[PDB]
């Protein structure tokens, strides 16, 4: 059941939040 | 080292 | 050789 | 972590610590997949060429954590273990081939702040995100140096996924298609690496199409910590999905 809200994180994506290092990963993605 | 966990925690 | 785990 | 940083609060709410209860001791880092059911590498539970054979009481797992050492009071959960299983063609002998683990919990955690899993990617997210040059994030307790040699709380590193021909190339042993290596080489001057304790500790992708963590790899081994020309290797958790799904389908 926990499936459906995997990988967003209460404190962060859940509060649409950024943590201080994300946006290396995603600059990274092409 | 490591702080002891309450007994009633576990 | 063998891996060596962390 | 080797050159990493003070994760930040709930910044890993997946995070697990695996805890020998005597002597007290981190053993691994490890995941939460679900409610019931933690992600580790094998090598944590079973690695007879170091007498490494842990049985379900042998340990606890603390999940929410951030300090290393401290209790946190109001914010960890410690579960005990109801059932390891660790992959049947798991291969110690050689070079740590298929190293995963699944651990079911005795009762379900409560999601929290601080407690929240991390999805396990599908076929699609795999091919789209383990690329070359693609960075995850490595998580963990373990030292900061290869040898203050520990750390005060969970650290955090983004390294970048390795072509297949320089992780062979960098290592004597013989690589297979359920590892791949991340990490930077040495003319790209940043540096760091997970290094002992961190074994078991999720390397995460965040998906930029639908912005979830997914759990791509488990750290498994390397030679050193954050050597110049070496790598660290990483379980390929969707290479060994099918084997997750029928454990969980069967014993869950």
């Amino acid at each position: 059941s926990g499936e459906a809200d995997c990988g967003l994180r209460p404190l962060f994506e859940k509060k649409s939040l950024e943590d201080k290092t994300e946006r290396e990963l995603l600059e990274s993605y092409i | 080292d490591f702080e002891e966990i309450p007994s009633d925690e576990i | 050789q063998t891996a060596v785990p962390k | 972590i080797v050159e990493g940083s003070d994760a930040e609060i709930g910044m890993s709410p997946w995070q697990v610590m695996l805890f020998r209860k005597s002597p007290q001791e981190l053993l691994c880092g490890a995941s939460l997949i679900s409610d019931r059911w933690v992600l580790t590498a094998a090598h944590c539970l079973l690695y007879p060429p170091w007498d490494k054979n842990f049985t379900e009481n042998d340990l606890l797992v603390r999940i929410g954590k951030h300090s290393r050492t401290r209790y946190e009071r109001n914010i960890e959960k410690i579960s005990m273990l109801e059932k390891i299983y660790i992959h049947p063609r798991y291969n110690w002998r050689e070079n740590l081939d298929r190293d995963i683990a699944l651990m079911k919990l005795k009762k379900p955690v409560a999601f929290s702040d601080y407690i929240h899993p991390v999805c396990l990617p599908d076929r699609e997210t795999a091919a789209s995100l383990l690329q070359a040059g693609y960075k995850g994030r490595v998580t963990g307790w373990g030292n900061l140096k290869e040898t203050k040699g520990q750390p005060s709380v969970l650290q955090v590193v983004n390294l970048p996924i390795v072509e297949r021909p320089v992780c062979k190339d960098s290592t004597r042993i013989r690589i297979t298609d359920n590892m791949f290596c991340a990490g930077y080489k040495p003319d790209e001057g940043k540096r760091g690496d997970a290094c002992e304790g961190d074994s078991g500790g999720p390397f995460v992708m965040k998906s930029p199409f639908n912005n979830r963590w997914y759990q791509m790899g488990i750290v498994s081994w390397g030679e050193g910590c954050d050597r110049d020309g070496k790598y660290g290797f990483y379980t390929h958790v969707f290479r060994l999905k099918k084997w997750i799904q029928k454990v969980i389908d069967q014993f869950g």
